[PDB]
């Protein structure tokens, strides 16, 4: 059938004409299977033979035992309007909520099912050509949603909405979802009354061109969808197999990144990291990389995980969501979410850096944001969580930090390694501890570079650095009054960006010199760090200046 | 009424900006009052031939509201509400004891959109887990949060107003997007008295962080502010050199070279150190230039206005407006949690914005993008958004206001 839903009108973009792309001349075989393909779609309706007038062209092609048509929208597609996205996203199974009954049908030959604006229809021509071209070809032009061409997923969706919209305010308490060419519905009615309400629903698809499956056609649970298994009261993703393999290639690691990812949203625990350093990033598709030792032992974690089956359960509205996040080992994090303890809904890792230097307490918060809004998206509201950071730890970060920071409703949980800060620095000059006056300057042109100290004990000192930068030196200058220091020290550096690094309490870094830093200072029992302007002629800073500067 | 014919710049498009995810009860809420709206003829269900977005939220008492952000439809829209269509902006409003806020923005709802037009205010109520595709509607009425809504309402406003006007002449009205700003130096009794005359008016064409009213006449710049001390140590001065230098960047007159005289030469930063008759006179001029506001620096109506915030901890919060980075055309301050207090300082800083220049800053936010994302309309309360941006605050910008 043809819908008799209204059309939806349609334009070029506004300074474009339509198509004009000449047919190239083809083969007998293909022409007649074109010749074909088009008659029987010409008495269904979906294209219509058209006079001479018609001065708009698309290729088609014809490829194999039966023979399909293709025809080449790419010009037409850059002619044509934009239209809205068809979807913000894709549902996910943890978001399901369990129903007694639940049928998938999938609509028939959906875009040839729906009207193309008449206005519009000129647009869609092709040309059949007659053998070598000698005579004029057969010209048809679409009266439905052609295949391939930019309008017809939109199209469609909104002309299935429509249609469906008076069937759901008439039966408001069956779910509906819709995806694709796809119809799944669910019901909490008793087997007999939801095969009923199918078979109205179907009806009523029916009046408005859409064909569907029989109930001896139709899909029995469990539903193989989109890379997942949905059971009865569980699902889960299709089966995973890591391969084995003496030799793995890039596209090898590649391919089983994605599927640990895949494997991560329900199987807890799995790690990805050691396998995508080895990444990083040279290298040819087909080209072997040795697996590292660490790339192995996370390998050999993941087997572990994966040995046994692992499912998730469905959504219950009536209770909390409730999500828990562990530490497992540097950079990486893992999360679990609940409503009854440890029947998870599903799972997930979170394992990113933003910025080059971070702390644990920075990561965790940007762990629950993440969180957070993953759980809007699949629930429509916010989970509860259950965090490896004592509350004392947080509050004492958020008060003192200089970032708005919050986290919505949590407990504190006793699942080490537990989150906390490895050092802290004093808010005040410690007395009777040694102030260190730190300094850097780095030619620009040779990249040399000096780093050095002057103390109000007396000492001094200059070490010399090769393809530096000023920002590197200011480090390096640091680095040394730690170094050279006792257990309590007052550092004052005119440096914006080392002040800025440090007093952000960092406890991992892409930068070597900034974890040598971060070793010295979580050593030290006090701490004590200041800025002054450079070139202000500060004493101390007057003269650190004045042996760094010297090169 | 029929309608007044709106346009884009030949060359821009309309807005494409994503719907940020909502919760169940907002969702909810959305539904509710836009159900009601299409009934009454306010807005009307779209097919996928408009391209276009704009976002949509609820926000609040315990009656729910619907926000659209024209934002984007704002800065494509420019020419229209500001060259062609202007609402000139009142130099004594900022002078004045008394300014109330009223929200007129039911108004528009009562003037037809150009047909032509309709498609940009496009927007689209999402679906929890992508279950439906989601109800997508255009307005068919002068839409709130639109900054063309006031200009094309205009022409109605000034004879609602022409009345109250003529027989109040010291009084003076602004309007602001979807608000009128009223401004008197009544005493505060007769003020009060005025805005519900004024509301009696607008009642007759079926009508309607900040405090009861704002008080414009008293609002101050916050002053970078130098320590008075018992003791000074070379810590301390090293902090006040600092200041000092940074204050030297905004204000003409600005001194150190007495104290750094002080900071000899590598000395312990626990040292006392005794002040001097020439750095106690630079210190004390430095603090008469402080208490002015900074000489040279001037509104420019033809530049973008931005606003840097700091955290300072305990619920306080500073602020700093300017064009030109650095030269303060207003700084001052605010005082449950983080985000909700950051939200507040907007609104507030956004207000007096609109007060003082008729036009709202880009922030500056000390805040993660996400979190703000998350979280903002969980308190928002004004019918405008600013534009703003997401910024880690250098440390030291925070110790020098305080
Ligand atoms: N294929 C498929 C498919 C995909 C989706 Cl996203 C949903 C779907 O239908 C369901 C609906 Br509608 C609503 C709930 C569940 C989960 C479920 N509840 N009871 C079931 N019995 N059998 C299979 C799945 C379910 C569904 F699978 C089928």
């Amino acid at each position: 059938p043809i819908s008799p839903i209204e059309t939806v009108p349609v334009k070029l973009k506004p300074g474009m004409d339509g198509p004009k792309v000449k047919q190239w001349p083809l083969t007998e075989e293909k022409i007649k299977a074109l010749v074909e393909i088009c008659t029987e779609m010409e008495k269904e309706g979906k294209i219509s033979k058209i006079g001479p007038e018609n001065p708009y062209n698309t290729p088609v092609f014809a490829i194999k035992t039966k023979w399909r048509k293709l025809v080449d929208f790419r010009e037409l597609n850059k002619r044509t309007q934009d239209f809205w996205e068809v979807q913000l996203g894709i549902p996910h199974p943890a978001g399901l909520k369990k129903k007694k009954s639940v049928t998938v049908l999938d609509v028939g030959d959906a875009y040839f099912s729906v009207p193309l604006d008449e206005d519009f229809r000129k647009y869609t021509a092709f040309t059949i050509p007659s053998i070598n071209n000698e005579t004029p070809g057969i010209r048809y032009q679409y009266n439905v949603l052609p295949q391939g061409w930019k309008g017809s997923p939109a199209i469609f969706q909104s002309s299935m909405t429509k249609i469906l919209e008076p069937f759901r305010k008439q039966n408001p308490d069956i779910v509906i979802y819709q995806y694709m060419d796809d119809l799944y519905v669910g019901s909490d009615l008793e087997i007999g009354q939801h095969r009923t309400k199918i078979e109205e629903l179907r009806q009523h698809l029916l009046r408005w061109g859409l064909t569907t499956p029989d109930k001896k056609h139709q899909k029995e649970p469990p539903f193989l969808w989109m890379g997942y298994e949905l059971h009865p009261d569980k699902w889960t993703v299709q089966p995973i197999v890591l391969p084995e393999k003496d030799s793995w290639t890039v596209n090898d690691i590649q391919k089983l990144v994605g599927k640990l990812n895949w494997a991560s949203q329900i199987y807890p625990g799995i790690k990805v990291r050691q396998l995508c350093k080895l990444l990083r990033g040279t290298k040819a598709l087909t080209e072997v990389i040795p697996l590292t030792e660490e790339a192995e032992l996370e390998l050999a974690e993941n087997r572990e995980i994966l040995k046994e089956p692992v499912h998730g359960v469905y959504y219950d509205p009536s209770k909390d969501l409730i999500a828990e996040i562990q530490k497992q080992g540097q950079g990486q994090w893992t999360y679990q979410i609940y409503q009854e303890p440890f029947k998870n809904l599903k799972t997930g890792k979170y394992a990113r850096m933003r910025g080059a230097h971070t702390n644990d307490v920075k990561q965790l918060t940007e762990a629950v944001q993440k969180i957070t809004t993953e759980s809007i998206v699949i629930w429509g509201k916010t989970p509860k969580f259950k965090l490896p950071i004592q509350k004392e730890t947080w509050e004492t970060w958020w008060t003192e930090y200089w970032q708005a920071t919050w986290i919505p409703e949590w407990e504190f949980v006793n699942t080490p390694p537990l989150v906390k800060l490895w050092y802290q620095l004093e808010k005040e000059p410690i007395v009777g501890a040694e102030t260190f006056y730190v300094d850097g300057a780095a030619n620009r042109e040779t990249k040399l570079g000096k780093a050095g100290y002057v103390t109000n004990r007396g000492r001094q000192k200059v070490v010399t650095l090769t393809d530096t930068t000023n920002q590197k030196t200011e480090l390096q200058a640091i680095y040394l009054a730690l170094q050279d220091s006792g257990l309590e020290v007052n550092i004052v550096t005119d440096s914006q960006y080392a002040l800025g690094i440090i007093q952000a309490q960092p406890d991992q870094s892409e930068s070597e010199l900034v974890n040598q830093i971060i070793e010295q200072l979580i050593k030290k029992e006090k701490v004590y760090l200041a800025w002054v302007p450079a070139h202000k002629g500060i004493g101390g800073n007057e003269q650190v200046d004045k042996l760094v500067s010297a090169g | 009424i029929e309608t007044v014919p709106v346009k884009l710049k030949p060359g821009m498009d309309g807005p494409k900006v994503k719907q940020w995810p909502l919760t169940e009860e907002k969702i909810k809420a959305l539904v509710e009052i836009c159900t009601e709206m299409e009934k009454e003829g306010k807005i009307s269900k779209i097919g996928p031939e408009n391209p276009y977005n704009t976002p949509v939220f609820a926000i609040k008492s315990t009656k729910w509201r619907k926000l659209v952000d024209f934002r984007e439809l704002n800065k494509r829209t420019q020419d229209f509400w500001e060259v062609q269509l202007g609402i000139p902006h009142p130099a004594g409003l900022k002078k004045k004891k008394s300014v109330t806020v009223l929200d007129v923005g039911d108004a528009y709802f009562s003037v037809p959109l150009d047909e032509d037009f309709r498609k940009y205010t496009a927007f689209t109520i999402p679906s929890i887990n992508n279950e439906t595709p989601g109800i997508r509607y255009q307005y068919n009425v002068l839409p709130q949060g639109w900054k063309g809504s006031p200009a094309i309402f205009q022409s109605s406003m000034t004879k609602i107003l022409e009345p109250f006007r003529k027989q109040n002449p010291d009084i003076v009205i602004y309007q602001y997007m979807d608000d009128l700003y009223v401004g008197s130096d009544l005493e505060i009794g007769q003020h009060r008295t005025k805005i519900e005359e004024l509301r009696q008016h607008l009642l007759r064409w079926g009508l309607t962080w900040m405090g009861y009213e704002l008080h414009p006449d008293k609002w101050t710049v916050q002053p970078i502010v130098l320590p008075e001390k018992d003791s000074w140590t070379v810590n301390d001065i090293q902090k006040l050199v600092g200041k000092l230098n940074w204050a030297s960047q905004i204000y003409p007159g600005i001194k150190v070279r007495q104290l750094c005289k002080l900071l000899r030469g590598t000395k312990a930063l626990t040292e006392v150190i005794p002040l001097t008759e020439e750095a106690e006179l630079e210190l004390a001029e430095n603090r008469e230039i402080l208490k002015e506001p900074v000489h040279g620096v001037y509104y420019d109506p033809s530049k973008d206005l931005i606003a840097e915030i700091q955290k300072q901890g305990q619920g306080q919060w500073t602020y700093q407006i300017y064009q030109e980075p650095f030269k303060n055309l207003k700084t001052g301050k605010y005082a449950t949690n983080d985000v909700k207090q950051l939200t507040e300082a907007v609104q507030k800083i956004t207000t007096e914005s609109i007060v003082i220049w008729g036009k709202t800053p880009k922030f500056k936010l000390p805040i993660q993008k996400e979190t703000w994302e998350t979280w903002w309309t969980e308190y928002w309360q004004a019918t405008w958004i600013p534009e703003w941006e997401f910024v880690n605050t250098p440390p030291l910008v925070k110790l020098w206001y305080q």
